[PDB]
């Protein structure tokens, strides 16, 4: 196919970094998971309906590791 | 290459290197195709097999050359080559061939024909002897029996090491193909 | 009825398998047969003269020719029957060559003779019951449609328009041009690909006889050679051309291509023209040389922020609420020019296409090397942006491959374009070396061998070995290419900075859907099928549809243009005449046998059948133009109220009865 | 004294083309089958098959395009349903239903046409003369 | 609507994941109970999640925080 | 608790018995029950015996298969070469009629028939499957973390190749075995040419020891460069090569690596708490003590 | 006339100039159009391929591909003739199917099966059992008594010289513009290419028209091609010649 | 071929047979072109030269192989080959 629209979603420590590679131009939607509060005012507002809300209570309490408060489909963003 | 001189070193030095149509053995090719169960005559010499072989970078072994010999029927060139036993049967060539050929299966068929004409390394015959005697290519010894006992396992595994009545059936299987009767004869020399 | 039986020898092709004398005497003793006779070449002028003389002398009602296949010589002997005072359709063949001689040559002679007698008897039985048909002539709408705006579509459209036929050019993308617009330089002449294309795009955009409809698809097609009722989907472009703006009432105009909209749009997405290497806003053009410079809006990615409309201002070209409009167009003929895409080479895992950064394919390389591409025409490594000094070209990547992953065919142009790319790197980066891992260099066209000679002279290394696998160095990101130099006779390990895969080509996305809409079949290879592989590479079996370009099989721009003009000529043949004759095989309903059950109506794929009022009784009505002569309805109808014109039940049953006659 | 009487009804666009291709390629087969050549196999009415079998066809063969490859978009689906029903009728009137079959031969399968010819001839030879010819009297 | 997984190998049947789940506590401990379905029930000594199709959990973490010898893994990502 | 006949070829019981002991114990800890095979023998080793005679290869592998057929159970294996022999002969004789016939009239001399009713599985394949014990169940069973250890995986060749004859997917860069090592808590590392043959297959181990050792030494160099502290493997052939061959490399060449070689079942036992004495790690040529200091 | 279409075709390059392949001097060396007439059922024989030297049926036939082509020595042609790899495959198939037990040897240097179904044709020929020896023939010697032909080259993939003795040798000779074609194209005002074929207006986007208006090219006269490509080119030229006739006006 | 072992017989037995880009000597190629006064870099390995050589049928001498070594710059492979002195300079290959 074609490769260079490289869509990646990496959890660098406490920041979930959602990225779209090109040769020289990138795009980094960076979510700081220590400040998110689990509201959905980011999912209600998304014009392109990509941000969904996850295990708010578990993540905000520290009992969840493999997820953030919100999941962003970086292919749709 | 003018003709046969009957001086062995000069015959070796001036061996005719030129392929003739008298050199082709279609019977050899058909036997290889039957035994290997692969479409070996369809090779078009792309070199992917040799490019993937792990034995090629450290020896004169060329699987593509063996495929060419199979296609052209060069019996007594393929079978007597000492680099017929350097294939590890890793199946990388078969994994990558663009024509769906199994060159390693061709190698296996060639090795069978070489054994039938009595060219075979001695480790193979020794393994035949071991499997005939005990049914195991790598049999148990006293130190491993002691180690198994100290572990807690029975001193012998549940195999024909502990059920010697199946050894007789294994021996009849081997004797039906005469593998022992050929291995001992070849070893005697 | 009076039937004449003429048995060809085909110049011993038939007389060397059966006894022609015995077949002829049997034909003489057959019932209804007035004259039986033989000749060496019945398809030759003395043979037609023999038929005509026999007709005149013996007052023949029908003619049976015991010869080669009907698919080979119906037109010849139908015209021979016409010239002689008969209807063309009072004629029937008995295939005694390709189904008797060539299959019963050896060691079985009286058996072949008996088979020939049986075939002649069945043919005579049918011909004694054939009666007169006249082919239907249907008018042809004086417009044409060309689906595809690549070089083949543009050439076909320009050819038809300059012949004078009004033409529709449908392109799914917002611009015409195709792959050649993406090419940087062209083999073997090394002309600027975009530059040579720019005039012809302007001609297409300005021609008064061409209705250029970009960003539009074909929803449905119904009809036949005469009138094709083609429904088009005008996708919501989001921006108005000046003509459409004036029609809607905006005097100030529509889109002039200023670029302020894309200057202010905040969304950034990959550009499919640049194979994803380059950003483009939600409102965009592919490149600065697009023919309709009209700035599509990408509604799947627009956030309706409304900055674009403020930037556009009084021009008011942007309508963010536009919807897919549907249009129905009646056309006489259609030309299909859908092109191709690159085969997905990430499936071949041994060449780490998606998994190693510095492995690209040939259209991405062509965009990287073009001066209008994401780079300033500077080839740089994707991994770190440094200039490569060794570049490998993996030829045959996914081609001539029988493993089920790649394509079993040659893609035709990949050896030539790899030579072009090797030349381009060796001339653009001083001291860079090109390595081509090849397995049959295929430079077959005009000046191609000379191009190959020149590339080798400039110093590309040609290693005859198909690449086995590719490993990536963990730190330098360099690529270790492993194969065997088959001519040298040793394995190799060539470490390159950039690896280019000359991937196979396959039919474009949606091409199978479009060719099923138009009724075209596919080849063994998966490309669209032609009427006759040798003598008719443009037309298809469905009348009024013609093929042009890579959609029929991979080809270079010269061959594509020749094919496109050939297709335009074939599509112009019926439009210039204005008449076209259909084959009189239609279904004809016998009304005073129809009971009006309506059950046959759903058995027609072409919807040629319907229930209508005739003399108070509800009977079935055939649209004789829409009927194609398959016979499904007439093989269904229990009451025998449907008659198939040249294959009627009495005729077929007479053939069966004659077979069992002894 | 007995030679099988097998009748084939082959469509024009794939089975006639396949038989012609076999002839052109010089593929030999026994001379036992005689063909009728209709446009599509959708044309084949049930009464054609039954008329053949009641006149005394030791076997009947109907050959057409593969599913999805009919020249007229879907005319061989109708033929396939009709021949399934014909197989059922012959089994329930007590005639041997393997005297009838429908093969799908493409335009390029001359070899397969030759193999079909050979197999039909062999099967009918095993089956023997049809019983209708003596049941009539 | 998340997914909870219970490591049956170290579950002791303590039943403090059943008692502490606030969806289980809806039936008997609410005025006019809304829904009476239950995520966990300890059958044969280990906690079984009846919520097979992942429709009732709310990622609260009361059950993960409750199990004394951590044995309940909560997945916050779509199954 | 799923039940499988445990084939147990030659090298695991007679050279590395800790491998089979840990196999039984760990498989029982997860939901698998490994039953002894009654009188099984050498799977006719595919290289050293297939190179000699394919017909006797077929006959002996079929005899091994019909033992478990009479047991009415599915074979479970722990060796890639044994997998080749058993599974591939099973697959070939389930589809090739003349080969079925030939093998059956050979086996009829010992009152024994092959009908093709069972399936053959590798133990790591079972550990990876989700119906049977999955990666999550392995993680659950692990009780000693084995954290802070770099571990290099050797897949071998006869399990995964050729991919036109197996069903494990990509052979160029598989990661499934890396997930099983990651379940244990050890971080699996990637090294150059990780899918290279160890060199012991096909009888080369016996025919040309220097050639085989050079092939092995290429791997050992890459693994040391990556920085591994042990080499997990799913084959007693490959373990024997990587274990003995380190000693033979130290003597025939002058190269010292001292990299412990462990079967995945031995690492699973270590993760689940089995003792080094109960695993018989003293029977390896290369001392495992540095790795044990790291992970314990 | 209003427009003109030139379709002069081609002839076979004179391969007797390449003396190492004894075309005129050895009886059993023929070229590919003579082989096509010998194998046709309407030809001088009854379609039976027989040896010219004695009329006996050959059992080994060699095909010298690239005979006089891709040759920079000044005797042969420096270009590829396009169809000679394909027609040699066809002839190998024809001999292997018409003479039972006959073997075809193709001495080749880049098999070029590029067109539609060509690679599949190549696969099928190899499957039927033609031998493909990758080596350009060096020279040919004739056995004095049996009139058999000793073909000397190297099997480049095998890496050894070869001496294949065949009963019949077929040369896949290059093609060149027909006799008198240069005279006719000078009458019409058309120029020539580097290769010697008639030149087109623009090599990419106008392969039919010439620089002189009203003259169009069709077929092998513009460069070697198969019958499919030739017919496409011919219809393209007919369309281009019809463009000004249908309008009836043309602007100078 | 793993690395250098410094045991001469094992180095001879496990010599790296695999061509690397470090093996090419463009200076060697340029010297050959200058001295020979021929376009040697334009060989496309047709095998006509070896097919015509009178030394090839009785030895391991392959002139096409020497041409390939010249093109690839394999100095110390071409020069040390003892079959460099079996050419009779009969000029059939050049012919
Ligand atoms: C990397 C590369 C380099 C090449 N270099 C050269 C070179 O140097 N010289 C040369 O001569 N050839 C070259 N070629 C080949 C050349 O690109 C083709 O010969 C040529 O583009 C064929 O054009 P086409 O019009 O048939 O198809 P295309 O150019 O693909 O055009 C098809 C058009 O139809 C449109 N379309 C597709 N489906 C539909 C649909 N359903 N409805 C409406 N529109 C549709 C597409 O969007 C496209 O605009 C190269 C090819 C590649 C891949
Ligand atoms: S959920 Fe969304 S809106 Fe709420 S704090 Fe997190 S990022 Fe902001
Ligand atoms: S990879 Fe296959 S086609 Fe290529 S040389 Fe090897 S066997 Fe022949
Ligand atoms: S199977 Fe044998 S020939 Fe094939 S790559 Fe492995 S070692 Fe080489
Ligand atoms: S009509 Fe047919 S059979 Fe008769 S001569 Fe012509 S081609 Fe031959
Ligand atoms: S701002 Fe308006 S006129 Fe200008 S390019 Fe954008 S849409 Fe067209
Ligand atoms: S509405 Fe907003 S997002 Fe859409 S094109 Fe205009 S500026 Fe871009
Ligand atoms: S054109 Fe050349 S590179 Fe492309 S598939 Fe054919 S041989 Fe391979
Ligand atoms: S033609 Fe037959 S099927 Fe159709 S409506 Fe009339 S009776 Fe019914
Ligand atoms: S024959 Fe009948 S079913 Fe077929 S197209 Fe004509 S009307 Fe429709
Ligand atoms: S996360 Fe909350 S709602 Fe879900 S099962 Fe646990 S306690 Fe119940
Ligand atoms: S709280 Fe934990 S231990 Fe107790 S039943 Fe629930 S999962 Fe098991
Ligand atoms: S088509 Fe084939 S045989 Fe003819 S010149 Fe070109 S490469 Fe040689
Ligand atoms: S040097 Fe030899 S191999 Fe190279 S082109 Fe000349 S004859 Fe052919
Ligand atoms: S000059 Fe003569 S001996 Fe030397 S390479 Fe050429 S042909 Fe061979
Ligand atoms: S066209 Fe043959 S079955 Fe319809």
């Amino acid at each position: 196919s074609t490769l260079f629209p490289k869509y990646s979603k990496t959890t660098d420590g406490s920041k979930v970094i959602m990225e779209q590679r090109l040769l020289q131009q990138v795009n980094n939607l960076i979510l700081d998971n220590d400040i998110c509060t689990g509201c959905g005012i980011c999912s209600e507002v998304c014009p392109e309906e990509a941000i969904s809300v996850g295990a708010v209570g578990g993540v905000r309490r520290g009992l969840v590791d493999d997820a953030a408060s919100i999941h962003v489909d970086e292919t749709k963003c | 290459a003018a003709k046969s001189y009957n001086i062995p070193e000069l015959d070796k030095k001036l061996a005719d290197r030129r392929y003739h149509l008298s050199d082709t053995n279609p019977e050899f090719t058909q036997k290889i195709l039957k035994t290997s169960r692969t479409i070996a005559n369809m090779c078009y010499q792309c070199g992917t097999c040799t490019g993937s072989c792990p034995s090629a970078p450290r020896s004169s072994y060329r699987i593509r050359l063996f495929m060419r010999r199979c296609v052209l029927g060069l019996e007594n060139e393929a079978l007597t080559d000492p680099d017929l036993w350097l294939c590890t049967t890793c199946y990388s060539c078969t994994d990558r061939c663009p024509r769906d050929i199994a060159p390693t299966d061709v190698i296996m068929a060639m090795r069978n024909l070489a054994f039938k004409r009595d060219i075979v390394p001695k480790n193979f015959l020794q393994t035949v002897q071991l499997i005939y005697n005990s049914g195991h290519g790598v049999p148990n010894n006293d130190v491993n029996r002691a180690a198994r006992t100290k572990l807690g396992l029975p001193a012998d595994p549940p195999t024909t090491h502990s059920y010697p009545e199946f050894v007789k059936g294994i021996q009849k299987i081997i004797d039906h193909y005469e593998l022992k009767e050929n291995a001992d004869r070849i070893l005697k020399g | 009825p009076r039937i004449g039986v003429f048995v060809c020898h085909c110049g011993t092709n038939i007389a060397g398998s059966m006894s022609i004398d015995d077949v002829v005497n049997y034909a003489k003793t057959l019932p209804y047969v007035a004259v039986a006779d033989q000749y060496q070449y019945m398809c030759s002028t003395p043979g037609q003269k023999k038929i005509d003389d026999a007709i005149k002398e013996y007052n023949l009602t029908g003619v049976v020719v015991a010869a080669c296949s009907p698919r080979l010589h119906e037109p010849t002997f139908r015209t021979a029957t016409k010239e002689g005072g008969l209807n063309p359709f009072r004629f029937e063949m008995a295939n005694i060559r390709e189904q008797n001689s060539w299959v019963h040559m050896h060691g079985m002679w009286d058996e072949a003779t008996q088979k020939a007698k049986d075939q002649v008897r069945m043919a005579v039985a049918k011909a004694a019951k054939l009666e007169d048909l006249v082919p239907k002539s249907v008018p042809v709408e004086k417009t044409a449609m060309v689906v595809g705006g690549g070089v083949a579509g543009m050439q076909a459209a320009l050819d038809l328009a300059s012949a004078g036929i009004k033409t529709y050019l449908i392109e799914r993308t917002p611009t015409i041009g195709g792959r050649m617009s993406q090419l940087d330089k062209t083999f073997p002449t090394l002309d600027c690909s975009q530059c040579i294309l720019t005039p012809k795009m302007v001609d297409v955009g300005r021609h008064p006889n061409i209705e250029m409809m970009t960003y539009t698809e074909v929803e449905k097609v119904e009809g036949y050679i005469g009138n094709f009722d083609v429904t088009l989907r005008k996708k919501a472009r989001g921006v108005l051309t000046p003509t459409e703006a004036t029609a809607k009432g905006i005097v100030g105009g529509g889109c002039n291509g200023c670029g302020d909209c894309s200057a202010v749009c905040p969304v950034i997405k990959p550009n499919p023209f640049e194979m994803g290497m380059a950003p483009r806003k939600a409102i965009y053009i592919y490149h600065a040389q697009v023919m309709p410079l009209i700035y599509t809006v990408d509604f799947d990615s627009c956030v309706k922020c409304g900055l674009c409309v403020e930037a556009c201002g009084d021009k008011k070209a942007i309508d963010l609420e536009m919807q897919d409009e549907f249009i129905t167009v009646k056309v006489g003929t259609a030309v299909l020019a859908t092109g191709y895409e690159l085969f997905p080479i990430e499936n071949k895992r041994e060449w780490g296409y998606k998994q190693f950064d510095n492995v690209i394919n040939a259209l991405e390389f062509e965009r990287l090397i073009c001066a209008s591409g994401p780079t300033g025409g500077h080839l740089v490594r994707p991994s770190d942006g440094k200039t490569p000094m060794k570049v490998g070209f993996v030829l045959c990547a996914g081609s001539r491959d029988n493993t089920g992953i790649g394509k079993p065919y040659c893609s035709r142009f990949c050896c030539m374009y790899s030579l072009k790319h090797a030349h381009q790197i060796m001339e653009k980066i001083p001291g860079a070396v090109a390595y081509l891992f090849y397995m049959d260099i295929r430079s077959f066209g005009k000046m191609y061998e000379e191009f190959y000679y020149r590339i080798q002279h400039e110093g590309a290394k040609f290693i005859r070995g198909r690449v086995a696998n590719v490993l990536e160095d963990k730190e330098t990101k360099n690529l270790h290419v492993f194969t065997e130099d088959t001519l040298l006779g040793r394995p190799v390990d060539v470490e390159v900075d950039l690896l280019v895969l000359a991937a196979a080509v396959q039919p474009n996305e949606g091409a199978n859907e479009l060719r099923k809409k138009f009724g075209v079949s596919a080849s063994q290879d998966g490309w669209m099928l032609e009427a006759h592989p040798k003598l008719n590479p443009c037309g298809t079996t469905t009348a009024g549809v013609f093929l042009a370009g890579v959609c029929q099989g991979p080809k270079d721009i010269p061959d594509t243009v020749a094919q496109a003009e050939g297709a335009a000529s074939a599509a112009s043949i019926p439009i210039h005449m204005g008449e076209v004759e259909l084959e009189p095989y239609f279904a004809m309903c016998i009304d005073e046998l129809c009971a009006g059950c309506g059950m046959c109506v759903n058995l027609c794929p072409y919807s040629a059948l319907s229930l209508g009022e005739k003399n108070g009784r509800t009977v079935m009505v055939v649209t004789e133009a829409k009927c194609k002569g398959c016979g499904t309805c007439g093989g269904f109808c229990p009451g025998g109220a449907i008659k198939m014109q040249h294959f009627t039940t009495p005729q077929i049953v007479a053939q069966i009865d004659a077979f069992f006659a002894g | 004294d007995w030679k099988p009487q097998i009748l084939a009804i082959i469509c024009n666009w794939c089975s006639y083309a396949g038989a012609d291709l076999a002839g052109g390629a010089r593929i030999q087969y026994p001379p036992t089958v005689r063909a009728i050549r209709v446009m599509c196999t959708g044309r084949v009415d049930m009464l054609f098959i039954l008329k053949a079998f009641v006149e005394g066809a030791d076997g009947v063969l109907v050959s057409g395009c593969h599913f999805g490859d009919c020249h007229y978009l879907e005319g061989n689906y109708k033929a396939a349903k009709r021949m399934f029903m014909i197989k059922n009728l012959l089994r329930n009137i007590g005639l041997d239903d393997r005297r009838f079959r429908m093969t799908f031969v493409s335009a390029s399968e001359g070899a397969k046409w030759g193999m079909v010819m050979e197999d039909v001839t062999n099967t009918i030879k095993e089956l023997g003369p049809s019983p209708i010819k003596e049941f009539k009297k | 609507a998340f997914a909870v997984h219970v490591n049956m190998e170290r579950c002791t049947g303590c039943n403090n994941c059943v008692v502490a789940c606030p969806v289980n506590a809806l039936e008997l401990n609410t005025v006019n109970p809304s829904s009476t379905d239950k995520i966990y029930k300890v059958i044969n000594g280990d906690a079984v999640i009846l919520d097979v199709k992942h429709e009732l959990c709310a990622g609260c973490g009361i059950c993960v925080d409750a199990c004394p010898y951590d044995v309940i893994q909560l997945s916050g990502q779509p199954p | 608790m799923h039940e499988y006949a445990f084939f147990l070829g030659c090298i695991a019981p007679n050279r590395y018995p800790g491998c089979e002991a840990s196999a039984i114990k760990t498989s029982e800890k997860v939901g698998i029950k490994l039953l002894p095979l009654k009188g099984a023998s050498c799977c006719p080793a595919p290289g050293a015996f297939g190179s000699i005679d394919l017909n006797v290869w077929y006959a002996m592998a079929a005899r091994n298969l019909v033992l478990a057929e009479e047991m009415k159970k599915d074979i479970a294996l722990i060796c890639n070469g044994c997998y080749k022999s058993i599974w591939e002969v099973n697959h070939i004789l389930k589809h090739n009629d003349e080969l079925r016939d030939n093998v059956n009239e050979v086996l009829a001399e010992i009152d024994m028939q092959f009908k093709g009713t069972i399936d053959v599985w590798h133990l790591a394949e079972l550990y990876y499957d989700d119906k049977v014990c999955g990666v999550q169940k392995i993680k659950d069973s692990v009780t000693t973390p084995l954290s802070g250890a770099k571990v290099a995986a050797h897949y071998g060749c006869h399990l995964m190749k050729p991919k036109k004859e197996r069903h494990f997917g990509d052979t160029e860069n598989p990661m499934w075995f890396e997930e099983l090592i990651g379940a244990l808590g050890a971080e699996p590392i990637q090294y150059r040419n990780k899918m290279q043959c160890c060199g012991a297959g096909g009888g080369v181990r016996g025919y040309d020891i220097v050639h085989a050792l050079d092939i092995t030494n290429e791997k050992l160099i890459n693994i040391q460069e990556a920085g591994a502290d042990a080499i997990t493997e799913l084959c007693p052939f490959c373990q024997l090569q990587f274990d003995r061959g380190q000693i033979e490399i130290k003597e025939k060449f002058g190269d010292v690596y001292n990299i412990p070689v462990l079967h995945y079942n031995e690492l699973l036992g270590l993760a689940q708490g089995m003792s080094p004495q109960d695993l018989a790690l003293d029977l390896h040529a290369i001392d495992c003590t540095p790795f044990l200091q790291k992970v314990l």
